[PDB]
């Protein structure tokens, strides 16, 4: 149980990206796309959890992973 | 797709398997990366000629279709797989 | 040319954005080539229409003429489903008499692309502010 | 923004060709502001105008070019102006708009004028089917 | 004098406030500069607006026009992007004959701006009652 | 509130000048609150007028303010008024308006009025450019 | 260009005085940009007018500088004379700029020749 | 004063070239005296007129500089077009000199700043 | 994880700040301005929390601090 | 920036490194403050000259940009890096 809290900008967009590639969820609608772990995400707290060094990273649809999450080991 | 570069041993040169323009514009979609290696990896340019805001002027990359090079480190594709490249 | 998904990369404010459209074929009626993006409720749809016209005989000109529309979507209270709140348009006309070579028409396309991101036209569009 | 020198660059088809726009004053009856070439006679010049409006319902912004033949005359020093090129581009925006949404319009129009449907629809004047 | 951005210290109903005002230019067709808050949504913005107008063949008078706009924002029920509920204006008007020194302006503008404070016009702006 | 003396201190460019305010009834046609200069003879005096209406749509509030230059007559002991010096100041409030707003309009006019701008813009009369 | 403060120096009779202009808005309606000075009454204040035409083209600049008594019965000052000047440039469509900054630079090259200076200080005829 | 040679120098848009006029006789009729250029034919030729006026005194200076070009069918050059300049102050009968010569140096250094060697040459309104 | 409740007006406004200068955040769109310390903000209990004497006072985006909270030490 | 003031040793003076004056009106950022050793600081004199509504009127600051003074104890700016300075 892996959680990533995103601040700063408007939660809906921007799908969230896990890597060691894992996987990627959207805020809207709960999209995943898989590569064992499961994503579900939260939309009070804005926050994205990985059921089980993982980093957590958010771009755009077709876009670049503009900033890159701490890890957890 | 596979993507390979250069070994361990300036000038970086990532091959990607398959072509990478996908849009109708003349853009690629390589995106370079470095870390610390007690640090979260560092976006360092996009659509392989950007140079996002916040990086020195001395990271220039440059390449068309398969063939991409970084002068004076991951080259990682971001449209299909995310997949990166294991390399220096 | 041939109707095809157009995927347009690096827009958007800060440049890093894609939009893919797809075809919806040629209207026979007037010849207004339609572009759109992939979504259901089709009053939410982002749209691209492209059209030439032959010089008749009340026109004499050629005319290439292109529309965007963005139609943005908010969900009001005590309603279920989405609707529309605002539309963007923007409208491209092009005139060219019969006698224009390639190279003005080429000359006309690629000014008016590199006018739309110099720093006048970014603050004039983005934050409205005039010419002064 | 402020009316300062514009130089563009890779126009064309073969994509090296640079113009240099020199300002030109606002018009004070209607507000649009002009621009022009760098070292051209005033009548065979290429110009460039811009101008936004205010709701008095929806806030337009409109942007004209222009770009006259000029060929060499045969018998006078005084070379004419034989055709005309035209481009109009209007936006139109609701008060309530973000700047991200104005943002993502005009640069979907940039990436628009590039892509090879336009550039063979507007080169050479070829319908899309 | 040149239009620059204008921060306004000790305002508001406790004087512990700050308005931060920056250019939006001079509108050519009527001389008007204006002064607008950084913000999105041009709808939901502060807006100041100075002019002045030389004596014509109809006036024969100086006029100086100060405005001020505040709109607010409320995000009701079933919808998504805020709106706009109410507007607060106030408008200033200035006359001033051709002969009049500096020292008469000065004197009004300053006498102005010193009413403004009084008990009497905080009793009769801030809380509405007439002055009686 | 209620109609006292005004003291009003710092006035005038120097900023050392002071202006005391006698009230003078409230005309019963139309609800004007008025103010008058101290000493001075009922044609030669500093006018100050304020007034809020009540919907029957919005609370209008109005201040006027009248400054005569009373030149010494070179025949007459009567000295006349040679011209006049307005200003007139209008807010407008919604019913459902707050009391920070219109406070925060109030004083936002304040500060306004002292800024460079304003002060060059009245004073010698310069327009904004 | 737009309109700014413009501080012109070493003018006058022996050329030390200085003179500084702040602009005052275009007119709407013919498009005359103005500029006046800072310091007398309204009404006694020296002004300059420029308004470039559009179609030839024509340039038309327009300076007076109004000088005041103190009346013995009134106390305001008035306008007891004023001095214009009215300087109009005609230019084709098809003129360069070379030929444009020729005749603005030999006319302000006339002006500080004794010919000017002795035609119009002290108005003897030129013969 | 007297018509004499008039050698104007640092004129033109970079300030390097020179232009020298040769007086050519006050008309009787108006008393209009001139001034034109040494080189080139007569009627391809820059000229400069003054004429001190009598009464309100009035001073009035045109210049006018053409430009020809060689047509094709003919060998003689004909005048494609000119560029004139027309001042004229307006003076008063109580004027003093000091009055004269301030205009007089305001309307010379008016055209060498930034506001009018962007209106005239550039051809930029002011705004 | 250090809190702080406020009460007694709109908590929309008045950016929060913390000393022992430490950092500051805006209840609104939750800006955040710092100096290994962050702060978030929960919109029902009108709470700041500040993760790791330690004082929270209140302020407007320029105006001076108001009202200062006890420490926790 | 930087702000000092005198040393634990009437009248205060507290000095900052760069100009106060960030209002387009005549009005300084800086605010004073005092606490006894066992409760939280009490703001004092807002703006440099407002004495808020709930002390005592001996408490008298006046000084114009870079130069600041209390009659009768911290000094903080309250614009842009909300610093406070040492001093008793």
């Amino acid at each position: 149980k892996l959680s990533c809290k995103a601040s700063g900008y408007t939660f809906t967009t921007h799908w969230m990206h896990w890597v060691q590639w894992v996987g990627r969820i959207d805020p809207n609608s709960g999209n995943t796309n898989y590569n064992k772990a499961t994503l579900t995400v939260d939309k009070s707290s804005s926050t994205v959890y990985m059921r089980l060094v993982y980093f957590c990273a958010r771009a755009y649809d077709y876009g670049p992973f503009d900033y890159w999450g701490q890890g957890t080991t | 797709i596979v993507m390979s570069q250069s070994p361990s041993s300036v000038s970086m040169s990532c091959k990607s398997s398959q072509s990478l323009l996908y849009s109708s514009n003349q853009k690629n979609y390589l995106a370079w990366f470095q870390q610390k290696p007690g640090q979260s990896p560092k976006l360092l340019i996009y659509w392989a000629s950007t140079r996002e805001s916040g990086v020195p002027d001395r990271f220039t990359g440059s390449g068309s279709g398969t063939d991409f090079t970084l002068t004076i480190y991951y080259c990682h594709q971001y449209y299909s797989y995310y997949t990166f490249g294991g390399g220096t | 040319a041939k109707l095809e998904t157009v995927t347009l990369g690096n827009i958007g404010k800060d440049g890093k954005q894609t939009l893919v459209l797809n075809p919806r074929g040629v209207n026979p009626t007037n010849g207004v080539a339609s572009l759109s993006q992939a979504g259901a409720v089709p009053a939410l749809e982002k749209r691209v229409t492209v059209s030439v016209s032959q010089p008749s005989r009340n026109r004499k000109n050629y005319k290439v003429q292109v529309k965007i529309q963005n139609p943005t979507a908010c969900t009001a209270n005590g309603s279920c489903d989405p609707s529309v709140t605002r539309q963007a348009y923007a409208d491209v006309t092009f005139s060219f008499t019969q006698y224009s070579t390639d190279e003005e028409r080429a000359f006309v396309r690629t000014e008016l692309a590199a006018l739309l991101a110099s720093p006048l036209l970014i603050d004039a569009i983005d934050q409205l502010n005039p010419a002064y």
